[PDB]
């Protein structure tokens, strides 16, 4: 991962109040982060942080603020027994005095029916009223929230029970949170039935309508001041006495450290339908954080191991696209795919997942081997039997078990690496350096062999079938083909965000990216296609293209190169690429370019694979002619003379053959035009 | 796209039907008659697959199988709604009696009785499934009844309510006032919003809402987010909504006085029905007619019904039929729905939509061997397929720009132009693709008339995209000089008339416009050959084989011809061509003959007439969209059935219709030897029938009838076969040799092991297929053993080319190929099998040096060395020996085969192992003698050295423990 600080700001101080970001509420789009800091409604923007409005309407410190769930107003509840309501233009419209100091605020999604829990009542503020539609509950209403439909208002009471009520304050549910009262509940603005009953004891209660949990009630390592659902309930932003915010999967399994702050995050709230979170601290420091989720993935050209749910990996075997995740239940760092092995860097250790089926079509992985120690690496390399750690300079050799058999502190910064393909305990580390030099290190080879000093830095390389053609895509996004037989730049072309070779054909390299898919098919010239993204695999005619979040499968035809093969009388090479697999029109082209040119040996094989026995008979007749002299104008004349056009058959029977054939044959074919 | 009045069912009692609605579940349509009549007609689901069994005189439809009178209501049944899940037929009168009808023992009988009965239940509907029912009385009493129709909540909105309709989600109902407004209120009774009035926009005055119909989503939309809600008015301007708050509501200037509106059950076609004060007559005849628009709302069709009154319309589940609430009968009218399709090179293209994706699945499915190609191409508008190529009317990655995707028979893109011309009127030839805007006609000449033929010089064709021209529908000669395609985009004034449809052939263009004034263009001169004028506004144009008589079918769907030879009657050259006197009743598409100029395989309503002239041949009914009429023979594509099988299409739909010309001709050819046969070939021409007679009498061995039938037409190999079978030895061998000539491996095998040649049918099965059983055919009998061992190798290397190296490996066990077995176990990381294939390959050959170089390419230390040495590659053996840090063995073998790079590389990789944190290796690699006593002596001497140093105690203790353990073992063996 990375959790980039979107912004972070110490709030301004005025009216001599304690600078604490008491509550955090969002405009429903997430633009204005509305932080009630001290006795102010310090209205910021959740992309920049600039103080759009300092709203000093309260007398005492504002204990709580809440934006309208339909997005029209944001109020402010303090200890001064009143609530001052500010519109979306941040202007004070209503100030209605309750009978007790405000504990928490919540707005209706249907209307601007603010609920204002006091110490003894709940001040239901209708969108334009001055009255306090109180909720006289015997227990103190410690938490309120409105369900996203706009009908139910859960009045969490100071008795260990969340008493869910209506817009009139009638007790309906007796949610059994336990002995701890729940000051922090929140209906997710997309979930009307998931109540995040976060308490002081550490229990992460994701409670339902009547008082049953959704996931496991996780006991946090810190007392949480606020717990909220990131990404609409898939991830969890927990914030408490840990001074920061953590990311947890909705199971309750750790993902990353979201925030890096100074004091108590009193309120945490994800920016709605965003990657950001409202991290406002006890010092008032409000900060969004870019919780950007990269699909970290390994790939043995078929099993796209993109990490999803961020403790699991949804590896899609792109041949079958079986998206059955691996239940690691712990944060995944780096992933790599072998023929059937899947090394996975967890917070536990290296977990090499191996499929139970010897094929790859099934998915349900099992951890056959694990490096026993907790071990992680930048570029994960799973071999048949080794988990090789690639660092920027070092190359810590490890097996599947965690034995540091070797270490290779390389000269330069490694920017790309892959496996050249080899027997167990012999797989390679074809290093693409930031210096651009390509070094070849295997599992048991203690020294690199410098193959190619590529001109620029290496981000995308590949090797051919014999591991001897190194097409290198630089950071400049162009393919630099280095035939290792030549050890030099034998080919170079643009329109190459990445290049991949073939496992059976030598100069079979495609390269997509920049909207152009130019494919130099073999020795014969380029093939034309359009594709963006990164090619990380080329199985002769197929691309598993990295479109920056996922693989996209786009085929490469050799049809232009097929025409180049056929029309240059190279129907032997065209026959070879027909064995690679092309259309039968190319097969007929092989048979006909061998037929009419009287190359009637290739014509037999190219016709017989189509099972055209009559053409085989024509080819055999004129081939037996061409194997016995009888000058081939006579035999080409026979080619068209058993086909059906007799002007050229007779005109080649002018000097080698007989045209009285035409006199006695045009009669019994009623083709009397050429008879005349 | 056409509708015709197919069948009217004789309704008992001849009751005016107040509103109609089709039973979307069982087809048991209950027409809602007035005075409480709910007569349940029964038609089953009839598609074009019925026409597959209804050739030569069929139509998709049923008959009066059942019509059950129902006794549940007393007033006129203004409310008839169908439960789309439970078959809860539920209706109400104008007084409020609500009854759910169960299909009780096959009859519709009462189950539920809901009653409030205080005002008029004027409109009432089931949901998308039929779980909630909107019983709304005239006083605004919205009784939303459940599946058992109980009063869940009855709230009077304080206003008169006449039209209500369930939304597809069924929460915010459409409480439409009779005055011309539609309101939205929730179940709580709070005011929420109001429906926009684009029907009332463009027409002054709040015109009365005639009916609020929303396609509830029974079978999904045609395309997603298409307008399926029609709040229509009697004014003549009505709006099409995706949702009840649509601000892009298409105000169609229908200009009529309708009463009803009903979408189809797949969301493709808008249908608006009602009467009209007929401006054609002074009396204003109450002509009830049904308009037809798309989901968006473009003018599709028009229904002409002379009935007394159509107070309701309803569609079939797939929209193939439209039922009508005509005063006399229930008029059932068959509908051809809108599909983007094409046919070319026996590949039926069709842009259906799967019910899990929104992209146009341009199904480039071959009909030659049932080869499936679901090309998913974005932003597709239309499909035109003709010749060797098919072009797809697609936009770019953005709207406005368009791509003319030239597709081959499989459908892969091979040529494409990013053009601003939208190919609405698209025509494709073998050298050109005619995109066409409203005036901007863009022939995309992708290949000249002289192109991909010789290419003898590098300047074969110097203009790839200048042969193309974005010329006009009004241009007269864009080849006086050489012109760029972008020469035309506008005039100094407006164009005279936009285009209607464009069809063309390889060196001709015919641009059928709405006023009929066709500018016909040549190729590649792209000059105006002849400015034609069509006398009717065409909906489609189809050209003949000789293009003399071409067909013009107009927007009302009546076939008119066009003989292209006539002069302008205006003093100029504005009009070419003239309508040949041929008109047929409701004829909607054409398949012109490719053999006889006078023949054509026309579409009438469902019946497919043929005319050898303007006189009828057999009316060989083909609701299938035809492919080719040629050699008195007709090819079909049952696209509606291939809408039902779009991911699993088949050749069963590609039937072969015929004329009675071909039928009786080839019938007496095959029956009568020469008696009726010979002259009747020339009677019904196109001597394909001479081949029919000739190879028929060749197969039946009439070496005079076949001989003289090959005399009258062109065939040498056939007359050679006549002389062959006239002299070929055995009759079983005659038919078997004919079968092996004529690809009939089955019939050849049928006559092998019968005249006792097992090996020759062993050859027939031996050829083609997997080569395992072919290996058994090789070994069980020496037939085509060498060729099919070569084929074993061929699909072995094909499997090797497709990561199936193992099946390749048992192919090369079946065949003989060991270096390619090395490649088989080389990419599969099985180099132990490569060392096995040292000896399977001929040893002593540098193939073993090649595989040793592979072992070097993975870095194998000495097994690559012995692969070298088996080939005699001693230098590479020494290079690998001294390369990979086996310095004692490196010394030994490099002095064995005499290339001593031992010490330079020895010190170099000693320093490299020092760089690789391995100091001990760098020291011990100098032990070229390396005895155990010498090893202990070296370790102890180094221990003494670094002990005197006392620095770096790790080396000190390491040398201590190594030397002391070895000396300890020396003392254990000593004392």
């Amino acid at each position: 991962m990375r959790t980039v600080v979107a912004w972070q700001e110490t709030p301004p101080e005025k009216d001599g109040v304690r600078n604490v970001c008491y509550d955090l509420c969002f405009k429903p789009d997430g633009s204005q982060v509305v932080a009630g800091i001290g006795n102010r409604v310090l209205v910021y923007d959740a992309a920049d942080g600039d103080l759009l409005h300092a709203l000093k309407g309260h007398k005492d410190s504002i204990y709580c603020v809440a934006y309208a769930q339909n997005g029209k107003r944001f109020a402010s509840g303090g200890a001064d027994k009143t609530v001052i309501i500010w519109t979306s233009k941040a202007e004070g419209i209503l100030k209605y005095t309750h009978n007790d100091a405000i504990q928490c605020l919540s707005y209706n999604p249907v209307t601007q029916q603010l609920a204002s829990a006091t110490g003894s009542d709940v001040g239901l503020w209708s969108p334009e009223q001055k009255s306090v539609a109180k909720h006289k509950v015997a227990s103190r209403i410690c938490s309120i929230s409105w369900t996203a439909d706009g009908a139910y208002l859960a009045l969490g009471c100071f008795d260990g029970v969340i008493s869910i009520r209506d817009k009139g304050g009638s007790e309906k549910h007796r949610i059994e949170t336990g002995p701890s009262p729940v000051w922090s509940i929140c209906w997710n603005p997309v979930e009307t039935n998931v109540l995040c009953a976060g308490c002081f004891d550490g229990v992460l209660k994701f409670y339902m309508m009547s008082g049953q949990q959704k996931s496991k009630d996780r006991e946090l390592a810190f007392d949480p001041l606020c717990v909220s659902y990131f990404s609409s309930g898939e991830y969890i932003t927990v914030s408490g006495t840990d001074k920061t915010v953590h990311l947890y999967t909705r199971d309750g399994t750790y993902l990353t450290k979201i925030a890096d702050r100074d004091s108590w995050v009193w309120a945490v709230r994800p920016r709605p339908k965003h990657n950001f979170v409202a991290v406002g601290t006890e010092g008032g420091g409000i900060a969004m954080f870019q919780l950007i989720f990269s699909t970290v993935h390994g790939l043995y050209q078929d099993r796209y191991a993109y990490r999803d749910q961020m403790t699991d990996v949804i590896i899609q075997h792109l041949i079958t696209e079986q998206k059955v995740r691996i239940k690691c239940k712990d944060y995944v760092k780096k992933i790599a795919v072998y023929k059937d092995k899947l090394a996975v860097q967890l917070q536990n250790k290296v977990v090499i997942y191996e499929l139970a089926n010897a094929d790859d079509f099934d998915m349900h992985y099992q951890s056959a081997t694990k490096i026993q120690q907790k071990l992680d690496c930048n570029l994960l390399v799973v071999t048949s039997h080794h988990v090789i750690l690639c660092q920027e300079k070092k190359l810590q050799l490890y097996n599947f078990d965690g034995v540091k058999e070797r270490e290779w502190v390389l000269d330069s910064v490694i920017r790309y690496i892959k496996v050249v393909g080899g027997p167990p305990r012999r797989e390679g580390l074809l290093v693409g350096l930031k210096s651009g030099a390509i070094l070849k290190i295997f599992v048991d080879n203690p020294f690199p062999i410098p193959l190619i000093k590529h001109t620029a830095s290496v981000r995308c390389l590949d090797l051919s079938a014999s591991r001897n053609k190194l097409a290198v895509v630089d950071e400049n996004a162009k393919v630099l083909v280095y035939n290792l037989i030549t050890k030099e730049l034998v080919f170079e072309e643009s329109n190459a965000n990445s290049v991949a070779w073939n496992s059976e054909f030598e100069d079979m390299f495609c390269y997509s990216g920049n909207g152009m898919l130019s494919i130099k098919t073999g020795d014969f010239p380029l093939h034309q296609q359009k594709l963006q993204g990164f090619v990380v695999g080329f199985k002769g005619s197929k691309i598993f293209c990295l479109h920056y979040v996922s693989m996209q499968t786009i085929d490469v035809p050799q049809s232009a190169s097929m025409y180049r093969y056929l029309e240059r009388k190279d129907f032997e090479s065209a026959y070879r690429v027909a064995c690679l697999g092309v259309t039968e029109a190319d097969w007929k082209q092989l048979a006909l370019e061998a037929l009419q040119a009287l190359n009637l040996e290739v014509a037999r094989k190219a016709f017989i694979r189509i099972r055209d026995v009559r053409f085989v008979e024509l080819v055999n007749r004129t081939e037996a002619g061409r194997k016995a002299g009888t000058s081939e104008q006579l035999l080409l004349a026979e080619i068209m003379a058993f086909q059906g056009r007799y002007q050229e058959a007779a005109r080649l029977f002018t000097q080698a053959g007989a045209v009285d054939r035409a006199m006695e044959m045009f009669s019994d074919l009623r083709q009397f035009d050429e008879a005349k | 796209m056409f509708i015709y009045l197919s069948k009217k069912i004789a309704i008992p009692n001849n009751v005016k039907l107040r509103c109609i609605s089709w039973n979307t579940d069982q087809g048991w349509i209950a027409c809602g008659g007035e005075s409480g009549l709910l007569k349940v007609l029964r038609l089953d689901g009839t598609t074009s697959k019925d026409v597959k069994g209804k050739k030569e005189g069929g139509a998709p439809g049923g008959n009066l199988s059942l019509n059950q009178t129902l006794e549940g209501h007393n007033g006129a049944v203004i409310c008839v709604c169908w439960n789309n899940a439970f078959q809860k037929l539920t209706t109400s009168d104008e007084f409020g009696l609500i009854i759910v009808w169960m299909l009780h023992k096959g009859m519709w009988f009462e189950e539920m009785i809901n009653n409030r009965n205080k005002s008029v239940v004027k409109d009432m509907k089931w949901t998308s499934n039929g779980e909630k029912i909107c019983i709304v009385y005239e006083d605004g009493a919205v009784i939303v009844g459940s599946v058992d129709g109980n009063r869940l909540w009855g709230k009077e909105l304080g206003m008169d309510l006449a039209l209500v309709e369930w939304s597809p989600d069924g929460r915010l109902l459409l409480f439409a006032t009779p005055g011309g407004e539609c309101h939205v209120y929730d179940g709580n009774g709070n005011g929420v919003a109001k429906v926009p009035l684009y029907c009332n926009e463009g027409y002054a005055g709040a015109s009365k809402i005639i009916g609020v119909e929303w396609y509830d989503g029974v079978e999904g939309y045609a395309e997603p987010n298409c307008p399926v809600l029609a709040i229509c008015l009697d004014n003549g301007r009505m709006q099409l909504m995706r949702y009840e708050s649509d601000d892009n509501a298409v105000c169609i200037d229908t200009g009529i006085k309708p009463v009803k509106v009903k979408w189809n059950m797949n969301g493709t076609i808008l249908a608006v029905a009602g009467f009209q004060m007929s401006s054609a007559v002074a009396d204003g005849r109450e002509l009830w007619m049904v308009q037809f628009y798309n989901h968006n709302g473009e003018h599709l069709r028009t229904l002409r019904v002379p009935g007394g009154g159509i107070s309701g319309i309803s569609w079939e589940g797939n929209g193939l039929r439209l039922a009508l609430s005509v005063d006399s009968y229930v008029y059932f009218a068959n509908v051809r729905p809108d599909y983007k399709w094409g046919y070319f090179c026996n590949t039926l293209v069709y842009a259906f939509n799967r019910p899990d994706r929104s992209e146009h699945c341009v199904m480039f499915w071959d009909t030659k061997n049932n080869d499936k190609y679901p090309k998913y191409v974005r932003k597709l508008v239309a499909i035109q397929a003709f010749g060797d190529f098919c072009v797809l009317a697609t936009k770019g990655e953005n709207p406005g720009e368009h791509i003319l995707i030239l597709c081959n028979a499989i459908g892969s893109p091979v040529d494409s132009k990013y053009i601003e011309v939208e190919p609405k009127y698209l025509a494709i030839t073998n050298y050109h693709v005619i995109a066409a805007n409203d005036e901007v006609v863009y022939v995309w000449q992708f290949r000249t008339s002289f192109s991909k033929v010789l290419s003898t010089d590098i300047n074969a064709v110097k203009r790839k995209d200048v042969r193309e021209k974005m010329f006009s529908v009004d241009d007269s000669n864009p080849a006086l000089s050489d012109r760029s395609p972008e020469s035309f985009r506008n005039m100094t004034t407006q164009t005279t008339d936009p285009i209607a449809c464009v069809t063309a052939c390889d060196s001709v263009l015919m641009i059928g416009r709405a006023s009929g004034v066709v500018n016909r263009y040549s190729l590649p001169h792209l000059t105006l050959d002849a400015q034609h004028v069509l006398r009717c506004r065409p909906q489609m144009l189809a050209l003949n084989c000789n293009l003399s008589k071409m067909s013009i079918i107009d927007i009302n769907g009546v076939l008119t011809f066009f003989d292209l030879t006539a002069k302008a009657p205006g003093g100029g050259a504005n009009t070419m061509g003239e309508h040949l006197s041929f008109e047929r009743k409701d004829a909607w598409d054409m398949r012109w003959a490719d053999d006889n100029p006078e023949l054509f395989a026309m579409m009438e309503k469902t019946r497919m007439y043929i005319f050898r002239g303007l006189d009828p041949e057999e009316p060989v009914t083909s609701s299938a969209y035809l492919c080719s009429f040629h050699d008195l023979e007709i090819t079909a594509a049952f696209l509606d059935d291939i809408m039902q099988q779009p991911d699993q299409p088949d050749l069963e739909f590609m039937v072969m219709y015929e004329t009675r010309s071909l039928r009786d001709t080839r019938e007496l050819l095959k029956s009568a030897s020469v008696d009726d046969a010979y002259a009747f070939v020339d009677s019904n021409s196109h001597p394909r029938l001479w081949r029919n007679l000739a190879e028929h009498a060749l197969e039946q061995l009439d070496f005079t009838t076949a001989d003289k039938a090959f005399v009258r037409c062109a065939d040498y190999q056939g007359i050679q076969f006549v002389k062959h079978l006239g002299k070929l030895d055995d009759k079983a061998k005659q038919r078997a040799e004919v079968a092996v000539y004529f690809k009939r491996f089955d019939e050849a095998e049928q006559l092998y092991m019968r005249m006792d040649r097992p090996d020759l049918a062993i050859d027939m099965r031996m050829r083609l297929g997997d080569w395992f059983k072919v290996e058994r055919l090789i070994r069980e009998s020496s037939g085509d053993d060498a060729q099919l061992l070569n084929a074993h190798n061929k699909i072995g290397q094909y499997y090797s080319d497709r990561h199936k190296w193992g099946k390749a490996a048992q192919y090369y066990a079946q065949a003989k190929n060991s270096e390619m077995l090395v490649e088989c176990f080389y990419a599969l990381e099985d180099f132990v099998a490569l060392g096995r294939l040292m000896d399977a390959l001929p040893d002593g050959s540098p193939l073993l040096a090649n595989i040793g170089e592979k072992f070097q390419s993975v870095g194998l230390c000495n097994e690559g060395v012995t692969a070298f040495l088996k080939a005699g590659d001693t230098k590479r053996a020494i290079d690998c020996c001294v390369l990979l840090n086996q310095w004692d063995q490196a010394v030994q073998l490099a002095q064995a085969h005499n290339f001593p790079q031992i010490e330079q590389l020895l010190a170099k990789y000693a320093n490299h192992l020092l760089e690789k944190e391995k100091v001990m290796d760098a020291i011990e690699l100098y032990r070229k003698a390396n005895h155990s006593m010498e090893a202990a002596r070296l370790l102890q001497d180094l221990a003494k050295k670094c002990a005197d140093q006392k620095v770096h105690p790790l080396r000190v203790k390491k040398l201590y423990v190594l030397a002391a353990l070895e000396i300890e073992k020396f003392k254990k063996r000593t004392l």
